[PDB]
């Protein structure tokens, strides 16, 4: 079953680094471009990025350039976002994105479960 | 958020046909082809709609899309209380490099 | 008017990367650059290339980027070619105008230039306006990059030289047109 799955529901404390995972499964995993999306809760649907595993190849958003970090590998399967530093605007329930690039269309047909990242106060 | 104009509610008896309308720049929906999605509250979005009419695995044949141009219609022929989510006229595009999102088309029934 | 800002830009999109622009408030000074006797490919469709500096319209996107030279021949309206189904699908409805020219001596240096690329492998046909940057590995099976370095020489022929080509693009919706006055 073709699926990217993250983690469990996730809590750290702000300022400090946080690299959340995405396991790709049941498909070729570098055949896709995987996309990172972002869901603060009462908002319409929010974007962070989108990369092709294989050399780590970037189409993001030009307004958050540096602030988030993107990694995915093959080898692991696993599309990683990090930020170096985390804040009260980072605590949402973030999404990952499978492209039905199948001799087919864009659109992101398999898409992230969802997991919330939070801090608690 | 994205420039994507959709209507945030819609309404009607089960079996009626919604007709989800968007429009926005030619960036948006003229250059590239308009995709559709929908999300069920508290879970994970799901795609519907790609290349103006083509659906990916998993979907009823009650969903059906046009693409006018920049402007662009979601058809949901036959409603039920399958109903109850949130759907995107949202597209991979090139205006600012970045799958451009739509603002929701959350439906209940009365 | 941004155009010559565009084309004489010192680098340029590439094909499939092609690089639509939005254009708004200007005069319709076509004229003296179709008197610019230094572009070689004039192509227009849907109106007249003398009748577009008179008639004005909307939604104006002008697509610069670099093809070969003998693939300007395959830049038709619905020509179904190796341009058209991987790199890009030309739109039927397509009202606006085609130029090209050959700029390969400063394109041209003495070793092989591998700075752009061209989509030789692509999954299936686009539709009109459609830009697919998914550079993914090919399922063909003979798994090759979906890009290719553009193989190209001083030495090589001009219909094997690369042209810089820019499509007018016009799309005529409810909208005041906002590109003629000049001339009047």
């Amino acid at each position: 079953q073709v699926q990217l799955v993250q983690s469990g529901a996730e809590v750290k404390k702000p300022g400090e680094s946080l690299k959340i995972s995405c396991k790709g499964s049941g498909y070729s995993f570098t055949s896709h471009w995987i996309g990172w999306v972002r869901q603060k809760p009462g908002k319409g649907l929010e974007w962070v990025g989108i990369i092709h595993p294989y050399d780590s190849d970037t189409r993001y958003s030009p307004s958050f350039q540096g602030l988030v970090t993107f990694s995915a590998d093959k080898s692991s399967s696993t599309a990683y976002l990090q930020w170096s530093s985390l804040q009260a605007s980072d605590t949402a329930i973030y999404y990952c994105a499978r492209r039905t690039d199948q001799y087919g269309s864009h659109g992101m047909d398999v898409w992230g479960q969802g997991t919330t990242v939070t801090v608690s106060s | 958020q994205s420039v994507l104009t959709q209507p945030p509610s819609a309404s009607g008896t089960p079996g009626q046909r919604v007709t989800i309308s968007c429009s926005g720049g030619s960036s948006n929906i003229g250059g590239n082809p308009v995709n559709w999605y929908q999300q069920l509250p508290a879970t994970a979005p799901k795609l519907l709609i790609y290349n103006n009419n083509q659906r990916p695995s998993g979907v009823s044949d009650r969903f059906s899309g046009s693409k006018s141009g920049t402007s662009a219609s979601l058809a949901i022929s036959g409603l039920q209380s399958v109903d109850e989510a949130d759907y995107f006229c949202a597209a991979w595009d090139d205006s600012l490099n970045g799958v451009l999102f739509g603002g929701g088309t959350k439906l209940t029934v009365l | 008017c941004p155009f010559g800002e565009v084309f004489n830009a010192t680098r340029f999109a590439s094909v499939y990367a092609w690089n639509r622009k939005r254009i708004s408030n200007c005069v319709a000074d076509y004229s003296v650059l179709y008197n610019s006797a230094s572009f070689s490919t004039f192509k227009c469709y849907g109106v007249s290339p003398t009748k577009l500096n008179d008639l004005c319209f909307t939604n104006v996107y002008a697509d610069s980027f670099v093809i070969r030279g003998d693939e300007v021949r395959q830049i038709a309206p619905g020509q179904t070619g190796k341009i058209a189904d991987y790199n890009y699908k030309l739109p039927d409805d397509f009202t606006g105008c085609v130029i090209a020219w050959n700029s390969n001596n400063l394109d041209s240096k003495v070793g092989g230039n591998y700075n752009y690329r061209y989509r030789l492998f692509r999954k299936s046909n686009l539709k009109p306006f459609e830009r697919d940057i998914s550079t993914e590995i090919y399922q063909a099976g003979n798994c090759y990059f979906p890009l290719q370095s553009y193989g190209f020489q001083p030495t090589n022929g001009v219909g094997y030289q690369p042209y810089r080509v820019v499509v007018l693009s016009f799309e005529l919706l409810h909208a005041p047109a906002t590109v003629c006055g000049p001339k009047k």
